[PDB]
């Protein structure tokens, strides 16, 4: 079943006992999921339930050989987008993208991955936020979460999505 | 304010007296065989050795210009020197041996010299026109006198107890009082010293009591006054007679040396309590005590040994870090994630 992992953790990180929710640690360290792909156009959902005032939390795809302890966006393995002031990051450098995300949304992420016979798109209430960058590298693509003080976000992989868009032909990760 | 031992000087034996300039750079160590050894502070060296005489050099006094000492001995010569190459400019072979010399602070042609027996008479440099300072009684045989701070007056002191004040050159009798020593028995005077800011001054009496007065108070008293003292100092436990007194660099901390025990006592002008007793080699007898005007370090002359008494800055040097304050337990704050004025620089 498409779920989380056991040793994909820091000891200050708390992967919750439902394997559908991560509990935030007040610093900045990276937790990641367990079921990813390498080639194709795929999709999952992160349901952001509750948020404090004046937060900082970054979400996006990642590759497992990155940093286990970083805020997301520190490496060339992964991209990110911040909950405050809406910034895309390449090795965590301020490059203004949008305005960030708040309380009560679903951050359901799209990937695009061609091959000789690649972009990362973020959604938020179905809104096509645009394109972060183009032609990303080769590897296994896990999701990645790093959080603020102990807030509440939920993950989702079932085909009964909360916000299914109608602009691209995507597939759920639970087909694995 | 001095609290340590800090070092001493085994350079030239038989030290007898010293004093300083306005700036506090050199040290004119008076010697028994007619010498003035000059030692430096910031370089710790002996620059010039003036082999002046062969007789005990008793008194010394620096002037304001930084060029003209004045001394006397049992050689009984009112000498003078210069620190460039040891130039004895003048030589006054006089009778009646000397106790203390003293300039006027800015009219340095006029020096004030205390003989052995009769009244202090104001000498000069060039001419022999000594200005007779009229003491009335003249039966006391030991009368001491001095200026004020700015050289604006002349203060005197007999051995009976009567104090007279004259103008610095024309001798206006403006103040007259006898000291309130005991009830029926008065006492003599041995020294009167003055500060570098203000007109407070001490009366080194001889019933083991120091008395302190101000200049404005006695100028308000004037002729036939009864000035009460600002402060009465003594030491009733150890029953100690006094040798030499002085002042601090601001006229706040009186430094009076003993005459029996080789110890310094330090008071306050305002409150009037003892603050610290200093000590040294217990087997000496102390004669002269020098205070440094801009930085509080004391010199003590006994048995040819002169000692430097600082406080070492044990607090710390804090030159580098006005910043960087200390947190005792491991305090963590790791939540966080992130042309107006024209002053004459050429002044």
């Amino acid at each position: 079943r498409v779920l989380l992992a056991l040793h994909d953790r820091a000891p200050q990180l708390k992967i919750s006992d439902d394997r559908l929710t991560v509990v935030g640690e007040k610093g900045y360290s990276m937790v990641r999921a367990s079921h990813g792909v390498r080639k194709g156009a795929w999709y999952f959902e992160i349901t952001v339930d509750e948020m404090p005032p004046d937060t900082a939390a970054r979400l996006g795809w990642s590759q497992p050989l990155g940093n286990l302890q970083a805020p997301l966006g520190y490496d060339k393995f992964s991209y990110s987008w911040r909950s405050k002031k809406g910034t895309k990051f390449h090795q965590s450098i301020g490059k203004h993208y949008s305005s960030g995300y708040g309380q009560g949304d679903v951050l359901g992420f799209y990937i695009n991955l061609p091959e000789d016979t690649s972009e990362i798109i973020f959604y938020k209430n179905g809104v096509n936020q645009g394109v972060a960058y183009k032609d990303i590298f080769e590897g296994v693509y896990f999701p990645a979460i790093s959080l603020y003080k102990s807030c509440t976000v939920s993950i989702n992989f079932g085909p009964c999505f909360k916000y299914p868009p109608k602009d691209l032909t995507y597939r759920p990760m639970s087909d694995m | 304010y001095p609290e340590e031992a800090d070092g001493t000087l085994d350079c030239i034996s038989m030290a007898l007296t010293c004093t300083f300039n306005r700036w506090g750079t050199l040290l004119a160590v008076g010697c028994n065989d007619g010498r003035i050894v000059i030692w430096d502070f910031l370089t710790r060296g002996i620059a010039k050795i003036i082999s002046a005489h062969i007789h005990p050099v008793c008194s010394l006094c620096w002037s304001r210009d930084g060029h003209k000492l004045v001394s006397a001995s049992t050689d009984n010569i009112v000498s003078q020197w210069d620190v460039l190459s040891g130039d004895c400019d003048q030589r006054f072979r006089f009778p009646s041996p000397i106790l203390k010399v003293q300039y006027h602070p800015r009219d340095q042609n006029k020096v004030l010299v205390c003989p052995m027996k009769s009244a202090p008479v104001m000498l000069t440099l060039s001419d022999s026109k000594h200005v007779v300072l009229p003491v009335d009684d003249d039966s006391d045989l030991n009368v001491v006198a001095s200026f004020d701070r700015r050289g604006e007056y002349i203060y005197t002191g007999n051995a009976k107890g009567k104090i007279l004040v004259l103008k610095t050159d024309s001798q206006d009798l403006v103040a007259s009082f006898r000291v309130t020593t005991g009830t029926s028995n008065t006492t003599a005077i041995k020294s009167i010293e003055f500060a570098r800011k203000g007109s407070c001054f001490l009366i080194n009496t001889a019933d083991r009591i120091i008395r302190v007065y101000d200049g404005r108070e006695i100028l308000t008293c004037g002729r036939d006054g009864e000035p009460e003292p600002m402060q009465k100092l003594q030491d009733l436990v150890n029953r100690t007679p006094w040798k030499k007194c002085c002042f601090s660099g601001d006229g706040e901390y009186i430094v009076a040396g003993s005459a029996r025990q080789h110890a310094l006592y330090i008071w306050e002008k305002s409150i009037g309590n003892l603050v610290k007793i200093l000590h040294g080699t217990r087997g000496e007898l102390l004669l002269d005590v020098a205070w440094h005007p801009v930085r509080p370090i004391i010199a003590s002359i006994s048995s040819g040994v002169v000692s430097i008494w600082a406080q070492n800055q044990v607090e710390n040097w804090s030159a580098f870090a006005p910043d960087f304050k200390e947190l005792d337990e491991n305090v963590e704050y790791e939540e966080r994630e992130s042309e107006d004025e024209e002053v004459d620089v050429t002044s």
